[PDB]
């Protein structure tokens, strides 16, 4: 007579945010008493919840190691076992850590990628979590040298299950269900196996000031979207793809008044799937 | 036996 | 898209009282593949039932087969109870040798 | 004669009820042989069949291995769903895949399946070539688009001609006494009054493997097809199937029936008749 326990929309949740808990018990989201990690102390002074427990909005008292008790009648005890245990993580805490992918954030499918994380805080443990629904934090704990503390987090076999938006945060030792504020995040894509586009530049790679340059993604798989990557990336830019006579599928990204050039890729990704790309292009030089 | 999993999905 | 299932209760050999034998339910055409199937006797729930692994037809529908030893008498009666979204009550078929 | 190989996945979503389940099972024919369920404590594939439980540690490992990259991958496929159907994340929603081999009675392969659903309805499918999709909706042409963009359909045609042939022979040969000795059916009539002008006469076919059977009431010669009551064939539970046709009849006119029963394990058709 095991409960379920969960947590809605995350687990991993901002401080001021907002998370309820679900006891799923006996075909029924019924009557409960919660439990913190202490299986015969009801918290809130044995609090019967009728109804899933809401909170809002979140602060610092609602981290923490549960677990739930449905309501058992006829049974001993008017109560079931314990259900699995489900952590809520309060975060914005603490200043943020740092993160980091190594050798970059576009990994080739079946690949392998190093997410590090690091602060100037001695932090105890690091924490890292991908953004969306229902999602579970990985942890490490933090190691110490040079009067800095970090962790590695390897990422792998590349995936779109492993591909999206990547956060990590620290926490202290007496506060380990406290986070720190989320670092900035990193987006982290998977490449191939769809075929590489083709890059070309109208009227051609070669250009001085006053000029236009236009570079030009194409290929004959249907690519809802092109995305055009410069060497030592500032910032990817996107346009949709536009089937042609010849039937091929192609985007023109101008480039701006008094553009500095430099080497090139490009990219096809599909509706609805932002973090999954094609094999890169082969690249192209600009000059000026 | 089972096909060798894809490493695409929809 | 839902689908309501279909419902047999039979024994998996001829019925003979006082020889041991199985109770089978067999639920099939149903969408989707949340069900509740309940083996009774008297009334009251068997506890040593078992099932088949969760598997499909070629329309998609599901199909399951709960089964349990036991032994007929012409005292006991025997049924299958099955709950299902489509279903606003559990339905109760009653098991008759003769079918 | 002929065989088949199948292997069927159900993915489901169910927000607040438990984790994301996947459940895989694999078919010789009308036998089940394996199975995966991801809310096992420990999962793995494992057999259910007694003839494939003699397959050493690296079937089962490597079977477990693959299993669980589906698990993951069917996941994910519940969640881009949504997004191609704008789809609230509190519903819950299914998956259904089936794929296999057909076989001749050479061992050689004659159909290669590959089937999809969402939620109970047709998805995508690869045609009969091995090497072109049929989308069902809009949101399967973005699935056909990727699958083209990435030549799924040739990673699934190798798998089809070699292994998945290749297998099911192998299996055939684990389980010759069980897989290709047809096991004919036991039957009787039984006879059962409705009424003072009316009876039914039930016809049995018991114990019989394959699934595959026809049973056929007639008055005279005459296939009484409109008046017959065709139960759907069922499991007995041990490996084998059941069924029965039940006719109504005027009462003292039970003499001009008869029971016909077409099986595999029959050399030829069964007649029976009540008395
Ligand atoms: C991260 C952490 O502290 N996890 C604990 C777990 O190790 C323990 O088995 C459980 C008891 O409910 O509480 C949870
Ligand atoms: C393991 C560790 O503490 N630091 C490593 C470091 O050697 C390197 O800069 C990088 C790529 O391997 O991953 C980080
Ligand atoms: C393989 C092929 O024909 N590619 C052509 C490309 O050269 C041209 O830029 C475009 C638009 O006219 O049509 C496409």
């Amino acid at each position: 007579d095991k409960p379920f326990l969960s947590a809605w929309p995350s687990a991993v949740v901002p401080r001021g945010g907002h998370v309820t808990l679900r006891c799923h018990y006996r075909h029924r989201f019924n009557n409960f008493m919660l439990y913190k990690e202490r299986i015969h102390i009801p918290i809130f002074h044995g609090r019967i919840f009728q109804e899933s427990f809401n909170m809002s909005p979140v602060t610092t008292a609602h981290a923490g190691n549960y677990t739930c008790r449905g309501s058992h009648p006829h049974s001993p005890t008017g109560w079931s076992a314990p259900s699995n245990p489900v952590v809520i993580m309060v975060t914005g805490n603490h200043r943020k850590p740092s993160l980091l992918a190594h050798p970059g954030p576009l990994v080739k499918s079946g690949e392998r990628v190093i997410l590090q994380c690091w602060s100037d805080i001695m932090f105890e443990h690091f924490f890292l979590h991908k953004e969306g629904i229902s999602k579970d934090p990985s942890r490490l704990v933090g190691q110490i040298h040079d009067g800095v503390s970090k962790a590695n987090f390897s990422i792998g076999p590349m995936m779109l299950a492993l591909a999206g938006t990547y956060r990590c945060y620290g926490s202290v030792t007496h506060t380990p269900y406290q986070l720190s504020a989320p670092s900035d995040p990193l987006d982290i894509v998977v490449t191939g196996p769809y075929e590489k586009p083709s890059l070309s530049a109208q009227p051609g790679p070669k250009v001085q000031a006053g000029e236009s340059v236009t570079l030009s993604c194409s290929s004959r798989s249907s690519y809802d979207m092109y995305h055009l990557s410069r060497e030592g990336g500032a910032h990817e830019r996107r346009l949709p793809a536009v089937r042609k006579v010849n039937r091929t599928f192609q985007a023109d990204f101008p480039l701006g008044p008094a553009t500095h050039g430099g080497t090139y890729r490009c990219f096809g990704s599909f509706r609805h799937s932002p973090y999954e790309w094609s094999d890169p292009s082969d690249p192209l030089l600009v000059s000026v | 036996t089972s096909n060798l999993q894809e490493q695409i999905g929809w | 898209i839902q689908r309501t299932p279909k419902i047999q209760v039979y024994s998996r050999h001829p019925a003979e009282n006082g020889k041991s034998n199985f109770l089978n339910c067999y639920v099939s055409g149903f969408h989707p593949s949340d069900i509740e199937v309940d083996l009774l006797k008297n009334g009251e729930r068997i506890e040593k039932v078992e099932h088949s692994d969760l598997s499909f037809s070629k329309d998609w529908s599901f199909y399951l087969l709960y089964y349990t030893e036991f032994t007929p008498t012409e005292k006991d009666e025997y049924a299958c109870r099955v709950n299902h979204v489509t279903l606003s009550q559990p339905k109760i078929v009653k098991w008759d040798r003769d079918m | 004669g002929s065989h088949s190989m199948r292997y069927f996945y159900t993915a489901m979503s169910r927000p607040g009820r438990g984790e994301p389940r996947f459940i895989a099972v694999g078919y010789v024919d009308d036998t089940q042989f394996v199975r995966f369920d991801s809310d096992a404590a420990s999962p793995r594939m494992a057999p259910r069949a007694p003839w494939i439980e003699q397959e050493g540690p690296e079937y089962w490992d490597g079977e477990t291995r693959n299993m669980k990259a589906s698990a993951q991958t069917y996941r994910e496929n519940l969640r881009i769903a949504l997004r191609y159907y704008n789809q609230s994340e509190a519903g819950s929603h299914i998956i259904q895949v089936m794929y296999g081999c057909d076989v001749g009675p050479d061992g050689r392969l004659l159909r290669g399946h590959d089937q999809s659903a969402y939620d109970g309805k047709d998805y995508i499918a690869l045609n009969e070539d091995l090497s072109s999709w049929t989308a069902a909706d809009t949101a399967a042409q973005i699935t056909q688009r990727k699958w083209e963009a990435a030549r799924v359909a040739e990673q699934l045609r190798a798998y089809l001609e070699g292994l998945c042939v290749e297998w099911l022979r192998r299996y055939l040969e684990n389980g010759k006494e069980t897989l290709q000795r047809a096991d004919p059916p036991k039957t009787h009539v039984t006879h059962h009054p409705i009424s003072d002008h009316e009876a039914t006469l039930r016809c049995w076919a018991l114990g019989f493997y394959p699934a595959e059977i026809t049973l056929t009431w007639q008055r005279d010669g005459e296939d009484q097809t409109q008046d017959t009551e065709l139960v759907e064939t069922r499991p007995a539970g041990d490996r084998t199937f059941q069924k029965w046709a039940a006719v109504v009849v005027p009462s003292g006119e039970e003499q001009r029936y008869t029971c016909h029963v077409q099986h595999e394990g029959l050399p030829k058709p069964l007649t029976l008749r009540w008395e």
